[PDB]
């Protein structure tokens, strides 16, 4: 199950290792999610200085464990099912006519905090484009996150399109495709 | 007086069936304390296996002389006896398959016989009867009540489904970002706001049946007023095929308001 675990505010960690076109950073954050009303308060930092990439782009990257299940929908949460052992977050989000992320994370309990740690390398991007140059504006909007289960992993998948607002007007839209996988082997349900 | 039902009883049971057109038969023996509303089974497969259907179906069809009844509640079918009863029901699954039983009980050598006939009909082949899908019964409650001369029940039957998978489904998002003015490194405030939604109905864990049996005294006996039966069955265990099965059960009567 698991859902016991989330009944109630959990502290969370997360630290990110990046390297973007050779750019090495890392990130560390802060706070407690809230299941019950699926909400997230954060503080982040870059510890290596400036931070080469827009902070909006790593804002995917940066717990869906954290997101409320409407009751007739319990049955249908994979994230708080695999805990406390985790699951393994993979993405790859192609940034339109610029440079790709690929991420690779190990969401799970260490403790009694919840535990995020983000290994990003991104490529192709170009020096002048939007996230190398710091064109996007700080703010995210709304979207929605499309789940299917697939086969084999005994896990699921998922895919959509983050919307980033261009502070000369325009939208800087990033594909991700997503797929998540348990760490301990045995029934999730 | 508890001279002709003991404390302890054994019986003996025997299945014949058809289900979408497989035959069947099925021997068991069963024990219990038909005083204390608990009884268990080891039911063997003696034709027509192994059973291309699941085993859940003809679960409920193997004992209410095990029902534990307050005093002040008329025991229909333990006063039936030695004479014993008869019992008939329709089982209709959400799905459109239908399951038909009639059965004799009769007490013989301080030991109770069964005698069961059984049929399964229009169960659809991509269907979870047919594709042994079935995690076995959810605890039941049996409406009890007198008519025609005889003692009917009603039940509302939740038949649970082998977990598949998340389905499909969505999460809406919201996401402020922020900064903290008193805060010297580079950095990012974040809250965020997320919940699922794409699926309304709620049930796709469950089979559901609507059952209604009816049970005949041999001789006239005393009818109870309406009242309910809390039943619950377990597989305690059973093989690969499903050719050898364990069962247990607990059914207790009280009043219904």
């Amino acid at each position: 199950k698991g859902e016991e675990l989330f009944t109630g505010v959990v502290p969370i960690l997360i630290e990110l290792d990046g390297d973007v076109n050779g750019h090495k950073f890392f990130v560390r954050g802060e706070g407690e999610g809230d299941a019950t009303i699926g909400k997230l308060s954060l503080k982040f930092i870059c510890t290596t200085g400036k931070l080469p990439v827009p902070w909006p782009t790593l804002v995917t990257t940066l717990v869906q464990c954290f997101s409320r299940y409407p009751d007739h929908m319990k049955r249908h949460d994979f994230f708080k099912s695999a805990m406390p052992e985790g699951y393994v977050q993979e993405r790859t989000i192609y940034f339109k006519d610029d440079g790709t992320y690929k991420t690779r994370a190990e969401v799970k309990f260490e403790g009694d905090t919840l535990v995020n740690r983000i290994e990003l390398k991104g490529i192709d991007f170009k020096e002048d484009g939007n996230i190398l140059g710091h064109k996007l504006e700080y703010n995210f909007n709304s979207h929605k996150v499309y789940i299917t289960a697939d086969k084999q992993n005994n896990g699921i998948k998922a895919n959509f399109t983050i919307r980033h607002n261009v502070e000369d007007g325009s939208v800087q839209l990033a594909d991700h495709y997503q797929q998540n996988t348990p760490i301990g082997d045995g029934p999730v349900l | 007086n508890m001279a002709i039902i003991k404390e302890f009883m054994r019986f003996k049971v025997h299945m014949e069936g058809s289900v979408n057109g497989h035959e069947f038969e099925i021997e068991g023996e069963g024990e219990g304390h038909p005083y204390e509303g608990t009884q268990t089974a080891k039911l063997k497969v003696t034709k027509g296996g192994p059973l291309p259907f699941a085993w859940d179906i003809l679960s409920p069809q193997f004992s209410k002389a095990y029902v534990k009844h307050p005093a002040d509640i008329p025991d229909y079918l333990k006063l039936s006896f030695p004479e014993g009863f008869t019992w008939e029901r329709v089982m209709n699954f959400e799905d459109g398959g239908v399951v038909t039983v009639t059965q004799d009980s009769s007490l013989q050598d301080g030991e109770f016989i069964y005698k069961v006939k059984l049929l399964g009909t229009n169960f659809p082949s991509d269907g979870p009867v047919m594709q042994k899908k079935t995690m076995g019964w959810e605890a039941s409650t049996e409406r009890m009540y007198p008519e025609d001369g005889a003692l009917k029940g009603e039940i509302n039957q939740r038949l649970k489904l082998k977990d598949d998978l998340p389905d499909d489904h969505y999460l809406s998002t919201q996401t402020i970002l922020s900064k903290d003015l008193n805060e010297k490194r580079d950095h990012m405030v974040l809250l965020e706001y997320v919940t699922a939604a794409g699926i309304t109905d709620a049930s796709g864990g469950h089979y559901d049946a609507e059952v209604k049996t009816t049970y005949k005294a041999k001789k006239p006996v005393q009818l109870p007023g309406a009242y309910n039966v809390d039943i619950k069955l377990d597989i305690t265990s059973h093989n690969e095929d499903y050719t050898i099965v364990e069962q247990y059960e607990r059914a207790e009567g009280r009043h219904s308001t």
